[PDB]
RNA sequence: UUAAGUUAUUAAGGGCGCACGGUGGAUGCCUUGGCACUAGAAGCCGAUGAAGGACGUUACUAACGACGAUAUGCUUUGGG
RNA sequence: ACCGAUAGUGAACCAGUACCGUGAGGGAAAGGUGAAAAGCACCCCGGAAGGGGAGUGAAAUAGAACCUGAAACCGUGUGCU
RNA sequence: GACAAUGGUAGGAGAGCGUUCUAAGGGCGUUGAAGCAUGAUCGUAAGGACAUGUGGAGCGCUUAGAAGUGAGAAUGCCGGUGUGAGUAGCGAAAGACGGGUGAGAAUCCCGUCCACCGAUUGACUAAGGUUUCCAGAGGAAGGCUCGUCCGCUCUGGGUUAGU
RNA sequence: CGCGAGCUGGGUUCAGAACGUCGUGAGACAGUUCGGUCCCUAUCCGUCGUGGGCGUAGGAAAUUUGAGAGGAGCUGUCCUU
RNA sequence: AUGAUGAGGUUAAUAGGUUCGAGGUGGAAGCAUGGUGACAUGUGGAGCUGACGAAUACUAAUCGAUCGAAGACUUAAU
């Protein structure tokens, strides 16, 4: 059994959420935990707070074993961007896209 | 020597305000690089103290600043009164050290190694 | 100045094949607590 | 450097504003115009 | 064993194929609104203060309609 | 044997309106939950947003950005390389 | 059944395929229409089917009409979306520490120290701006970072003249 | 007539002005004279440095062979004979 | 530049501090004496000294964690 949580329109942009993402698949839920505490990114308490979520669901609403879960999928997709002007020189703006992400990590045992 | 990213006057008004505050509240909170320069300035400083004579108190006020504290019974010494009285009479027999740091993880808004420099 | 031609899909993600981010310390803390930073002493949740 | 338009509250009224208008004939086509085009702020 | 010879296993990454997402608003269907007309009226008011407005008026009120201090309406005759 | 929302009036939407100009003047973009709001009681994570259940509904990847959701683009997996 | 022809640009001729609508006829659809997606199907071509998903109401076919009827290019127009690239930048300048606040503090508050202006970055007062003013409250968006703060948002207040 | 996305801009085809000359004139000369804004954050190739990956049929540490490639390479004067 | 390179990581002299130097500056403060004074002289090559040298575990190089081989066939001599 698979338990999942999402963070839809999370204002960091999507290539600087998934290098930190990428640093905590596959990997057993207890050490993905000390690898979000521990990375000095943006995003690191904000992955961090979904994959307690996730832990969250799966002890809960489908009453796994918390101690033995690994993260299977870690991915942030795009969300919807607030397109933003700049002032930069001689009445000539320049758009500043303001990117969201939605942040999805999942979680699992690996038995069915 | 380290610069610390500022001026010939910049980085000494700094680092001895870095080393009045580790005399008052004798453990302070900052950087890895702030840390490491103000351990010697603090140091030597303590040696001044350890000393007590006239022409080294008058050194030791070149660097301290002029920072009153507020000690137990409402009474209040100096900066200068307080290395020549308390430090000066822990220290008097270890033949250095006097200062450690003990790292911390980064900063929120840098990167910045947070550093704990405490006096002993 | 000026790009003669676009980069691909290709030659985008060979050039960030480095720009990659590095795990970090993750020392356990044997008096108490979760994983420290190594060399570190803990703040919060911890006994370093 | 002094840009163009340095506000005053008097002089807009009075070369522009209603009482300016209604004064010339040709005033009054600038007003009957944008009563036409249904412009909400006149003058 | 020593020679001599041949052929792998690597994928940091990439390519193709497949699968599953996300963004995005094409397309399909829909229509309050328009478009062109036909027939029948009518066309232009105002110093008895017009057209236009401005401020107001609901228990709570921003806007828009509605109506002016008798103000989110009054009277009366008929419908209902 | 007119238009179907980049069309058809500029305007199907609290349009000559945001907005622009000192002024005349110029001038937009923006329709679609479901039959019915029955618009998610409660539980869990979270500061909150968000989610995971539960529940409504024929349908909830119909959840108010809400009919269908195409490509560009962004991903995560992989079989062969 | 023989025989012959068949490169081709401006350009001429011929025969077609699809598109929307109309007419008549004949139909198909919640036992799921159109779309959309996928497929290893058919036709000489433009094209046509079928199957399976998605989708939740329309649409084919035959014959004949009508045309806003077919796009890859116009430094086209309007939308999205990349590339450059995690690159340039982050708008003159000195802060440091302690305490506090809180989900969270290099930035918010308080304190001390230091520094800067000081014929002014100090006071008034016009123009001009309109409520930004003051209290609580908030942290989506705005602030070139952060944010517990704000000229931001929410709620409630605030301007008194015979001279 | 190597080299200005390496540099200057004295020379010259810019607007000003003046002389000579020519033209009725506005102007002109290719005659002089004074003055006259030099944009670019390097994508690819190429170059100068520097890392990572993998291979080199066990894995390591250390010393080396040199297939090759590059650098160097000039010359005066004086004294003896 | 970064990273690489090198010296070290407690059985440790790696860096700081401390102690002693080297070199640098040129006679500290305080006190005494003299001068009405400004100042002189003595105390005293004095004090001070960033990167240099040596000594010293005083402080910090913690506990830890990760990666890493198992030796292919073929034929020939042996």
């Amino acid at each position: 059994m698979e338990a999942k949580a999402v963070a839809r329109t999370i204002r960091i942009a999507p290539r600087k959420v998934r290098l930190v993402l990428d640093l905590i698949r596959g990997k057993n839920a207890a050490e993905a935990i000390a690898i979000l505490k521990l990375t000095n990114k943006a995003s690191s308490p904000v992955i961090e707070k979904v994959l307690m979520s996730a832990l969250a669901n799966a002890e809960h609403n489908y009453d796994m074993n918390t101690d033995e879960l690994v993260v299977k999928e870690a991915y942030a997709n795009e969300g919807p961007t607030l397109k933003r002007f700049r002032p930069r020189a001689q009445g000539r703006a320049s758009a500043i896209n303001k990117r969201t992400s939605h942040i999805t990590i999942v979680v699992s045992d690996g038995k069915e | 020597y380290r610069k610390l990213g500022r001026t010939s006057d910049q980085r000494k008004a700094m680092l001895r305000d870095l080393a009045t505050s580790l005399i008052i509240s004798e453990r302070i909170e900052t950087t890895e690089a702030r840390a490491k320069e103000v351990r010697s300035v603090v140091e030597k400083l303590i040696t001044l103290g350890k000393k007590g004579d006239l022409a080294s108190r008058r050194n030791a006020a070149k660097t301290l600043r002029n920072v009153e504290i507020l000690n137990e019974d409402e009474t209040t010494q100096t900066a200068l009164q307080k290395l020549f009285g308390e430090i000066a009479e822990r220290y008097t027999e270890r033949q250095g050290g006097y200062t450690r740091i003990l790292k911390q993880g980064p900063r929120r808004g840098d990167g910045a190694e947070s550093v704990i420099i405490e006096l002993v | 100045a000026v790009p003669k031609r676009r980069t691909s899909k290709t030659r985008k993600n060979k050039r960030r094949t480095h720009f990659k981010i590095s795990v970090p310390g993750m020392t356990e803390c044997p008096n108490c607590g979760e994983y420290k930073l190594s060399h570190r002493v803990c703040k919060n949740c911890g006994s370093y | 450097v002094k840009r163009t338009y340095q506000p005053n509250k008097r002089k807009h009224s009075k070369v522009h504003g209603f009482r300016k208008r209604m004064s010339t004939k040709n005033g009054r086509k600038v007003l009957a115009r944008r009563r036409r085009k249904g412009r909400k702020v006149l003058s």
